[PDB]
């Protein structure tokens, strides 16, 4: 967890989305105490190095910055939200909400595919992508 | 991570700048009153006290980066 | 009045409450409105309990004016208590309500 | 002892304070929410005193 940095103001969130031109900006929105927001914080931290060349990761806490709760509508322990060139990206995991991510993904590998898929599709301006594995059943 | 370092906003709202898209009291208190009227750390913590002893020279001379596989 | 005052604090003018405690909304609520309007069973529960009392009281009111009947009134009251699941909707928000519903079914059979 | 009002005193008070939102019923606002756990209580006392079918 101490690998991955944290964002302590909503102004750290916004500049961080802007200044990274060439890579995804992946953010976990959720709060330290949570059962499920700790688990994801692991599965990302392990992956963050492998992917440094196309994706950048950060951590944010709903309690630290609540400014973003209404606009993106944040419910539940945590939401993974992908950004490329200020454009909110979007993917269908078969789960019935195409915005963000909720459920906890299981393998390191299946997580890297999703990041890679989003980036590759995203690079072409495509706003939707399809997660190869569709965990509607899972979540 | 240069921005991470800096620390100052303009007195600015987060949503707007990026270009964001969303996809008597005393009496009450009195009334209220009239009504009122971890494991891991425990396991370890005990070890952590154990550490206290160690000298500052030893803290320095600690081997640094050993790979065994 | 209490429930409407609560609603007013939200400022949700579109949502309206009629005199038989039916909540009517003029238009669909944006996502932000939907979030903010989310509430516990008690508002729904409070509203439905008041609806029950209004049924009872109105029966006596008609009774004062003669609409209610020494016999019709009594039958109405029995009807109301046996038809609460079918008169309110409480169970929607809290299923365990089923416990009352089943009791009313059984009393309906008995009586 | 809090000797009780005759009858009309409460009828007028309520009639005066009818509007749901009052700038003035301002310390009823904070206070009113605090005394919100006794509604249900009122209902119980109302219901248990229904008039019976032989009483006008």
């Amino acid at each position: 967890s101490y690998m991955l940095p944290h964002l302590h103001n909503g102004w750290q969130v916004d500049q961080a989305i802007l200044s990274e031109e060439d890579r995804v900006v992946v953010i976990r929105f959720g709060h330290d105490w949570d059962p499920t927001c700790m688990k994801m914080d692991e599965v990302l931290y392990s992956i963050a190095e492998k992917v440094k060349n196309f994706a950048v990761i950060y951590l944010v806490d709903i309690t630290e910055v609540p400014d973003f709760n209404k606009m993106y509508e944040l419910y539940d322990p945590c939401t993974v939200m992908f950004f490329f060139r200020n454009k909110h990206i979007m993917i269908d995991l078969g789960t019935g909400n195409n915005n963000k991510i909720n459920w906890a993904m299981e393998d390191k590998q299946e997580m890297v595919d999703i990041i890679e898929t989003v980036y590759r599709g995203a690079r072409k301006g495509r706003g939707l992508v399809v997660s190869p594995k569709d965990y509607s059943t899972k979540y | 991570k240069p921005f991470l370092g800096m620390p100052a906003p303009l007195g600015y709202v987060p949503g707007l700048g990026r270009g964001a898209t969303g996809f008597l009291d005393k009496r009450m208190d009195e009334r209220r009153k009239e009504r009122r009227e971890p494991k891991i750390q425990q396991q370890f913590s005990d070890l952590k006290r154990k550490l206290a002893e160690v000298t500052e020279e030893e803290w320095l001379s600690i081997p640094e980066v050993g790979d065994a596989r | 009045n209490m429930l409407n005052l609560l609603i007013h604090r939200k400022n949700l003018n579109y949502l309206h409450l009629d005199y038989n405690f039916n909540l009517k909304p003029v238009k669909t609520l944006t996502t932000k409105e939907r979030k903010k309007s989310r509430f516990g069973n008690a508002f729904h529960l409070c509203r439905e309990v008041l609806r029950l009392t209004k049924l009872v009281v109105d029966s006596h009111v008609q009774y004062r004016l003669g609409n209610v009947d020494a016999f019709q009134l009594a039958d109405g009251l029995q009807y109301i208590f046996a038809h609460v699941g079918q008169l309110t909707g409480m169970y929607r928000y809290k299923y365990k309500l089923m416990r009352q519903i089943r009791m009313c079914k059984d009393l309906k059979h008995l009586i | 002892q809090k000797e009780d009002m005759p009858p009309e005193h409460v009828r007028k008070i309520i009639r005066d304070h009818g509007d749901m939102t009052n700038r003035k019923f301002r310390h009823d606002k904070r206070v009113y929410l605090g005394a919100l756990k006794y509604m249900p209580h009122a209902v119980l006392k109302l219901l248990e005193n229904m008039p019976m079918p032989w009483e006008q």
